[PDB]
């Protein structure tokens, strides 16, 4: 299969719990380029092993 | 001196009155208030749905905001 190595993405993922992104919709003026760009990868190609830099 | 029973009418208690009588409804009043009231019935729901829509949109828009998740 080949999977991704062990220390994989991100160090400490998620700020806290949950709701609490989802009461600002901020979020999607402020900081769009990397979501955006991980967005048009992921359509594209399906595959995450390949996208995940983006990411 | 000789006591019985005294006749009394007064008043008759008059013999078959009517009692039934149309009150508060007429007719064509009614369906005035009730057609009035199914008209004034959608208008302020239907605007309460269009409000329903500044919610609706902007609860997708939180989806589409939220890529990390």
């Amino acid at each position: 299969e080949l999977p991704s190595l062990e220390d994989l993405k991100v160090q400490e993922v998620k700020v806290s719990s949950s709701v609490l992104k989802a009461a600002a919709h901020h979020y999607g003026a402020q900081c769009d380029k990397p979501n955006k760009e991980f967005m048009l990868c992921r359509w594209e190609e399906k595959d995450p092993r390949r996208c995940l830099e983006e990411g | 001196x000789x006591x019985x029973x005294x006749x009394x009418x007064x008043x008759x208690x008059x013999x078959x009155x009517x009692x039934x009588x149309x009150x508060x409804x007429x007719g064509y009043s009614m369906f005035a208030v009730g057609i009035g009231a199914l008209l004034f019935g959608y208008w302020s729901m239907m605007k309460w749905n269009r409000e329903r829509r500044r919610l609706q949109i902007e609860d997708f828009e939180a989806r589409i905001a939220l890529m990390p998740l």
